[PDB]
């Protein structure tokens, strides 16, 4: 399934995954393309925060879907 | 009947199915904490005057640097879509606003 | 009476009602002020959803009472 993930800067990425892939797995894919760790990547969609244990099918995410990408920002 | 399973209860039993009900119960618990903290701190201040804040001078500048520096940095320049100022929910408030209130494309691909 | 209804966006609405008003009537008031449908608006107080046939007095509600509004969706 060729889906698209848009970011906040204004850039979309083509992520080839399946309807049974976990959100954490998708974050790892963006980490291999952009170069950012998955812990610093959140997947939002339809005004809803996607869980790392849930998959793409759990959120009715189909092919060519535009998923929003957020950046984790905490202390440390 | 032959029902009795994951159908009779799919909204008032698991909050994972609806974050609106999970957040609603989280907003109520937070309110009880405000009254338990505003009242717990009020008693801690009246007692600190006896044996807690006994100092004849002035040492309230360390937090002033933390508040003054973050007061102008957290809320000062806003002439650009900065992301460092928006937290994970503030950035989500903007990313979620475009997912529901940002479908201005035309008739080719929209959700 | 004047009660306040908090939403999920840090926004509370002030509606003038009475202890003998039905929850369905209150939902209709928020629908005319905001526009959201009543069947979706959910009035929860002290961690408890209110019935549409019951009134505000049945749940021991007084003036300046803050109710927790919620949105019901059968999709995700």
């Amino acid at each position: 399934m060729q889906i698209f993930v848009k970011t906040l800067t204004g850039k979309t990425i083509t992520l080839e995954v399946e309807p049974s892939d976990t959100i954490e797995n998708v974050k790892a894919k963006i980490q291999d393309k952009e170069g950012i760790p998955p812990d610093q990547q959140r997947l939002i969609f339809a005004g809803k925060q996607l869980e790392d244990g849930r998959t793409l099918s759990d959120y009715n995410i189909q092919k060519e879907s535009t998923l929003h990408l957020v950046l984790r920002l905490r202390g440390g | 009947m032959l029902g009795l399973g994951a159908s009779d209860f799919e909204f008032g039993v698991d909050p994972s199915a609806d974050p609106e009900l999970a957040l609603a119960l989280r907003v109520s618990m937070e309110e009880q904490r405000q009254r338990q903290e505003e009242e717990a701190r009020r008693a801690a201040a009246a007692s600190a005057a006896e044996a807690g804040i006994a100092t004849t001078g002035t040492e309230d500048s360390d937090d002033a640097l933390l508040k003054m520096t973050i007061s102008q940095q957290e809320f000062g320049r806003t002439g650009l879509p900065d992301l460092s100022s928006m937290t994970e929910e503030e950035q989500i408030a903007y990313a979620m606003q475009m997912s529901l209130q940002g479908a201005e494309f035309g008739q080719a691909e929209s959700a």
